[PDB]
C-alpha cells in the first residue's frame, strides 16, 4: 500500500507566531507540545531523498515524486530505518549535497498535523529565514478528493493569522 | 505535423487520436461526439 | 497411409500382419485364404487389410 | 493515462480493442484500439510524367526479365530524381534508363551499360551522363563492380556448364587479385575468363559469341585473354577437368 | 447385445461395414462466440478482431420475429444496446444537439 | 530468370512454392522490309524476336513433365497421379472452366 | 541460423542480411531445420 | 467463458459474485469484468 | 423550420472527425478521408 | 436407434475407434508473408522485435521467433502467438507481425524461406494441427 500526502505551506513572523502558537493549540486537540529538533539532509543519485534525525528516535528517511484541487500531492513512501543509514546511502553511491536542521513546535489533529519551524543552515547553526513555515502534511493510502476537502475548512480558520497555499 | 485551428482537422471539430481529447468538450474518442466546422462561401452556390 | 497398428472396431492387432498378407499374395493365396491363414475371423478385422491402401510406399518415392 | 496513475503505460487488448492500466485494470478507452486494424493477423503534368516514365521502367525490365524488386527500387529512384529537379534538362527516357542502371547496382545484380542500352532507346553515353548526374542529386554511392557479377549472367546466356561458370569466375578473380589485367574493364576481364575456360572445357564458345552475349568487343577479350594467358594454370582451379589441357589452350 | 446392459435387443439390428468420408466441416472451425468485442471506425458496431468474435447479424426477419413476440425491450438491447449503445446530449429548444 | 538475370527451367513444384507463373517464353520471326523510294529495298530478318510469355497447361506437349515417366515425376516430386490440365498463375493453381 | 537446401539437402548457417541462397547449390528455396525445443506428444 | 452477464452486487448475491471474482476468467465458471458505480470497466485478468 | 432562402448554400457545414475519421495505411501515413479530400477542394476554390 | 443421440441425420460414433484413429486427420495450413522494400523509406523486415525498439507491440510473447524472425519447425503455436515477426520502418519501425488464428492450436510443420515472382524475400509457414472425430 502506498500513500500520497496533502500538505501546503505558509510562513510567520516573529511577532506573529506568539499569538499563532496558542491560535493553533486551542483551535486543535493535545496537551503540552513538543519541541522537535531533527537534523535533515537530502539524498541525490533524481529520487531525491530526505533522512531526517532527531534529537533516541531512529533515523526516518521519506521519499516525495513528482507532484500529480485545492491541494498539492506527490506520490510519497516513507520508510523507517536504524542507525547507520548515512554511510549506507554513501556505499549506495547517493551524494549529500546540504543537509539543515530543523527547529520548532508541531501540533496535531485527526489526521493532519501542522508543523512551525524554521530552516537552519549548516556549515554551526544560522537562521536562514527570519519567519517560520507551516505545513498541513495528510497521509493517507489512495488519496480521495474528500480528505482534501478537510483540509480547506481548516485552513480557512487559520487565514487570517497567516494566508498559506500550495505552491 | 501538428492540429492547426481553422484546417480540415481542426481540433475544435474532435478528437484526433485516441489517446487525446478535443479543446471543445474535453472528451476522449468514445465520449466526444465531434463537433461541425462551417466554410464561408464568398459566392452563393446552389444545393444540389 | 501405413497399415493401422489396431484394428478400429475391435481393437485387434492388426500393424503386424501387412507384410505377412503380402507375401501371401505373392505367394498366390487368396486374399480371404490370406486373411483366415494371418487368423483375422472377424470381419471387422478382415476390412482392415482387405481395405487397406499403403499410400508410404510410395511416398517413400520422394527424396527426403 | 490511468486517472489514479500518472504516467502509466496502458497494455494493448486485442479481445476488447481497449488500453487497460496493467497495475489496477482500470479500462481506458472503452472500444477505442481498433484491432481490426492494429492486429494485422486532369491529371498533372509532373504526375502524367512520372506515370510515363514507370511504363517505361516497367517496359525497359521485362525487356531483359528484371524483378519487380529492382522495377520498384527504380520507381522510387526516379520520384526522388524527378523531385529533386536537377536533371529537368535531360529526358525522362534517360533518366529512367539511369535509375534502372543505380537500382540493379544497388540490389547486386549490376547489369552493364551495353545491356541497359539495349532495352532503352537512349543510348550508352547519355545513359552514362544522367547515371553521373543522378548519383550527385541522390548524394548516393554504389559499390565498385566486380567480375563476380556478371559471371552467372553471361555463362547461363552462353549455356556453359557449371563447372565453366565456377572455373570462369575463379580465373576471373584470381587475375584480379594477382592485377594481371590492371585497368581492364570488369566485363571485359570476365569476357577473357569465360573464353578461358570454355576453351578448357568441352563447351568450346568462340571471341564472337562471348563478345555477343558479354557486350564485349573480341578484340577486347584478345587482349584481356592475352594478358590472362600466360598465368592460366596458376588462374585456373586445382580441381578442374581439363578436357583441353591448360598447356594446349589456344593462343592469341 | 445392449453395451449398458448386456441384454438382447428385442429387435435384429441390420449392420454391416459401409464406406463414409469425413467432411471438411468441423465444429471447431465453425464454432465462433461474441462478447463485448471489437468495434469499427464510423459505425462502431462490431467487427471480428484477432478472432472470429465478429458478432452475428441480427437481420430485418430478426427484428420482424422479435416485433411479433412483443419482446419490445430485448428487441431495442439487440439493435442499440448490444450493437451500439451511445447517448447525446440535444437542446431542448432546437432539436439539433450542440 | 533468377535476380542476376540467369534462366533456368522452372518447375512446376518450383512454381507453386515460390509464386511463380509457369509461363513460357514466346518469340516471332520478324521481317522488316523498307522501301526508300530509291529504287533499292532493305529487307532484315530479326529471329526470335522475343514478346512475351504464355502461360503453360500442366502435363500438355509443351509442359516440362512432358513424356517423363513415373519414376522422373517422383524425382521431380510430382505426383504421377496428378492429371495437370491445369496454370499456375502467381503458384495458384488455376483451371480453366469449360 | 541453419538452413536446409531444398534440392540438395545440405545445412549452411545464414545470417538476416545474406541473401537466402544454398552456398554450394545455388538452390534458392531453402526449409529451416526442425527447432531444438523439445515438444511433448501424448500418445493418443 | 466468452460470454458474459452482467450482475448487479446485491447483499443476496455478494458473496457469490465475490467468489466468482476471486475465480476470476482464468477457470470457468468466473468473471470477466467488474463496472463500479462511477461506470468505469476493470478487467479481472489484468488486475488479479 | 425551413426558409426557401436556406436552400441555397451560403455557409457550407464540415462534417465532424467522427464522421469522415483519418485513416491509418502502411505504418502512420495518415489517409485522410474521401470528405476531407473534398473539403480540401473546396477550401482551396473557396480561398482563389 | 440406440439412445436417441443418432437421430435426425445425427451419428453415433465408436469412441474406441475414434481412440484407434479412426477418421482422424491431419489440417494444413499454408501462412505466405512477404517482405517489400516498397517506397522511400518504407521497408519491411524479418526479424523478432523488441517491446521499445518498435514504435508499437502487443503483450504477446515473441521468444518463439528465432533471430530471422520466424517460428522454427516443430513449435507449438496457439492463439495470441507470433509466427512471422515482421517490422516496417515509421516514416522508429512499427510492427508488421502476423498471428494466428485463435481456434487453431497446431504445431509449425514446415517453414520455407524463397524470393517470390517479385524478387522479394517471403516465407511460407505451414501449421498442423490434429483434428481427432469429435
Ligand atoms: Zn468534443
Ligand atoms: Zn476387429
Ligand atoms: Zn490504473
Ligand atoms: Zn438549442
Ligand atoms: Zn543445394
Amino acid at each position: 500500500i502506498n500513500m500520497m500526502e496533502y500538505l501546503l505551506q505558509g510562513s510567520v513572523l516573529d511577532h506573529s507566531l506568539e499569538s499563532l502558537i496558542h491560535r493553533l493549540r486551542g483551535l486543535c486537540d493535545n496537551m503540552e507540545p513538543e519541541t522537535f529538533l531533527d537534523h535533515e539532509m537530502v539524498f541525490l543519485l533524481p529520487f531525491v531523498l530526505r533522512a531526517r534525525r532527531s534529537m533516541g528516535a531512529p533515523w526516518h528517511l521519506r521519499y516525495l515524486g513528482q507532484p500529480e484541487r485545492h491541494a498539492l500531492v506527490r506520490n510519497c513512501v516513507d520508510i523507517a530505518t536504524s542507525e547507520n543509514l548515512t554511510d549506507f546511502l554513501m556505499e549506495m553511491g547517493f551524494r549529500m549535497d546540504h543537509e539543515f536542521v530543523a527547529k520548532g513546535h508541531l501540533f496535531r489533529k485527526g489526521i493532519m498535523k501542522i508543523m512551525v519551524y524554521k530552516i537552519f543552515r549548516i556549515l554551526s547553526t544560522e537562521a536562514l529565514s527570519l519567519s517560520y513555515l507551516v505545513e498541513l502534511s495528510v497521509v493517507a493510502p489512495a488519496g480521495q478528493d474528500m480528505v482534501s476537502d478537510d483540509m480547506k475548512n481548516f485552513a480557512e480558520q487559520l487565514k487570517p493569522l497567516v494566508h498559506l497555499e500550495k505552491i | 505535423g501538428r492540429p492547426k485551428l481553422g484546417g480540415l482537422m481542426d481540433p475544435r471539430q474532435g478528437v484526433i487520436e485516441r489517446t487525446g481529447r478535443c479543446q471543445t468538450c474535453a472528451g476522449n474518442m468514445t465520449e466526444c461526439p465531434g463537433h461541425f466546422g462551417h466554410i464561408e462561401l464568398a459566392k452563393p452556390v446552389f444545393h444540389v | 497411409m501405413i497399415i493401422p497398428v489396431r484394428c478400429f472396431t475391435c481393437g485387434k492387432i492388426v500393424g503386424n500382419k501387412w507384410e505377412a498378407y503380402l507375401g501371401l499374395l505373392q505367394a498366390e493365396y487368396t486374399e480371404g485364404d490370406a486373411l483366415d491363414a494371418l487368423g483375422l475371423k472377424r470381419y471387422c478385422c478382415r476390412r482392415m487389410l482387405l481395405a487397406h491402401v499403403d499410400l508410404i510406399e510410395k511416398l517413400l518415392n520422394y527424396a527426403p | 493515462t490511468c486517472p489514479n496513475h500518472p504516467d502509466a503505460i496502458l497494455v494493448e487488448d486485442y479481445r476488447a480493442g481497449d488500453m487497460i492500466c496493467p497495475e489496477c485494470g482500470l479500462v481506458v478507452g472503452d472500444r477505442v484500439i481498433d484491432v481490426g486494424s492494429e492486429w494485422r493477423t486532369t491529371m498533372s503534368s509532373s504526375d502524367r510524367a512520372m506515370m510515363n516514365a514507370f511504363k517505361e521502367i516497367t517496359t525497359m525490365a521485362d525487356r531483359i526479365n528484371l524483378p519487380r524488386n529492382i522495377v520498384d527500387r527504380t520507381n522510387n529512384l526516379f520520384k526522388q530524381v524527378y523531385e529533386q529537379k536537377s536533371l529537368k534538362g535531360r529526358a525522362n527516357d534517360a533518366i529512367a534508363s539511369a535509375c534502372l542502371y543505380i537500382a540493379c547496382r544497388q540490389e547486386g545484380v549490376p547489369r552493364t551499360f551495353k545491356e541497359i542500352c539495349a532495352v532503352s532507346r537512349i543510348s550508352k553515353k547519355e545513359i552514362g551522363r544522367c547515371f553521373k548526374l543522378i548519383l550527385k542529386a541522390l548524394e548516393t554511392s554504389v559499390d565498385l563492380i566486380t567480375t563476380g557479377d556478371f559471371m552467372s549472367r553471361f555463362c547461363s546466356n552462353l549455356c556453359l556448364p557449371k563447372q565453366v561458370q565456377m572455373a570462369a569466375t575463379h580465373i576471373a578473380r584470381k587475375a584480379v587479385e594477382l592485377d594481371l589485367v590492371p585497368g581492364r574493364s570488369p566485363i571485359s576481364v570476365a569476357a577473357a575468363a569465360i573464353y578461358m575456360a570454355s576453351q578448357a572445357s568441352a563447351e568450346k564458345r568462340t571471341q564472337k559469341e562471348i563478345g555477343d552475349i558479354a557486350g564485349v568487343a573480341d578484340v577486347t577479350i584478345r587482349q584481356s585473354y592475352r594478358l590472362i594467358y600466360p598465368r592460366a594454370p596458376d588462374l585456373f582451379p586445382t580441381d578442374f577437368k581439363f578436357d583441353t589441357p591448360v598447356d594446349k589452350l589456344p593462343q592469341l | 447385445y445392449n453395451g449398458f446392459t448386456g441384454r438382447k435387443i428385442t429387435s435384429q439390428i441390420f449392420i454391416g461395414p459401409t464406406y463414409y468420408q469425413r467432411l471438411k466441416h468441423m465444429v471447431d472451425d465453425k464454432i465462433h462466440s461474441r462478447a463485448r468485442g471489437p468495434i469499427q471506425i464510423l459505425n462502431r458496431q462490431p467487427m471480428e478482431g484477432r478472432s472470429r468474435d465478429g458478432g452475428l447479424r441480427f437481420g430485418e426477419m430478426e427484428r420482424d420475429c422479435q416485433i411479433a413476440h412483443g419482446a419490445a425491450q430485448f428487441l431495442r438491447e439487440r439493435l442499440f444496446e448490444a450493437s451500439d449503445p451511445y447517448q447525446v446530449h440535444v437542446c431542448n429548444l432546437c432539436g439539433i444537439m450542440a | 530468370w533468377e535476380r542476376d538475370g540467369a534462366p533456368s527451367p522452372m518447375m512446376p513444384n518450383e512454381a507453386r512454392l515460390r509464386n511463380l507463373t509457369y509461363s513460357a517464353p514466346l518469340y516471332v520471326d520478324i521481317t522488316k522490309t523498307v522501301i526508300k523510294e530509291g529504287e533499292e529495298q532493305l529487307q532484315t530478318q530479326h529471329q526470335k524476336t522475343f514478346i512475351g510469355k504464355i502461360p503453360i497447361m500442366l502435363r500438355s506437349t509443351y509442359c516440362l513433365l512432358n513424356g517423363l515417366t513415373d519414376r522422373d515425376l517422383c524425382e521431380l516430386n510430382e505426383c504421377p497421379l496428378d492429371p495437370g490440365g491445369y496454370f499456375i498463375i502467381n503458384g495458384s493453381e488455376k483451371v480453366l472452366i469449360a | 541460423m541453419i538452413y536446409i537446401c531444398g534440392e540438395c539437402h545440405t545445412e549452411n548457417e545464414i545470417k538476416s542480411r545474406d541473401p537466402i541462397r544454398c552456398r554450394e547449390c545455388g538452390y534458392r528455396i531453402m526449409y529451416k531445420k526442425r527447432t531444438k525445443r523439445l515438444v511433448v506428444f501424448d500418445a493418443r | 467463458a466468452n460470454m458474459t452477464f452482467a450482475e448487479i452486487v446485491t447483499p443476496f448475491n455478494i458473496d457469490r459474485l465475490q467468489e466468482l471474482v476471486r475465480r476470476g476468467n482464468s477457470q470457468y465458471p468466473g468473471a470477466k469484468y467488474i463496472i463500479r458505480d462511477n461506470g468505469d470497466r476493470i478487467d479481472l485478468r489484468f488486475h488479479p | 423550420y425551413a426558409r426557401p432562402e436556406w436552400m441555397i448554400v451560403t455557409v457550407l457545414p464540415v462534417p465532424p472527425l467522427s464522421v469522415r475519421p483519418a485513416v491509418v495505411m502502411q505504418g502512420s501515413a495518415r489517409n485522410q478521408d474521401d470528405l476531407t479530400h473534398k473539403l480540401a477542394d473546396i477550401v482551396k476554390i473557396n480561398n482563389q | 436407434s440406440y439412445t436417441g443421440y443418432n437421430q435426425e441425420d445425427s451419428v453415433i460414433m465408436n469412441r474406441s475407434a475414434v481412440d484407434r484413429g479412426f477418421f482422424r486427420s491431419v489440417f494444413y495450413r499454408s501462412y505466405k508473408e512477404q517482405e517489400s522494400k516498397k517506397g522511400f523509406d518504407q521497408e519491411e523486415v524479418f526479424e523478432k522485435p523488441t517491446r521499445e525498439t518498435c514504435q508499437g507491440m502487443r503483450h504477446a510473447i515473441y521468444d518463439k521467433l528465432d533471430d530471422d524472425g520466424l517460428i522454427a519447425p516443430g513449435v507449438r503455436v496457439s492463439g495470441d502467438d507470433v509466427i512471422i515477426g515482421k517490422t516496417v520502418t515509421l516514416p522508429t519501425k512499427r510492427d508488421c507481425s502476423t498471428f494466428l488464428r485463435t481456434s487453431e492450436t497446431g504445431i509449425v510443420d514446415q517453414v520455407m524461406v524463397t524470393l517470390n515472382q517479385e524478387g522479394y524475400k517471403f516465407c511460407k509457414i505451414r501449421v498442423r494441427s490434429v483434428r481427432i472425430p469429435q
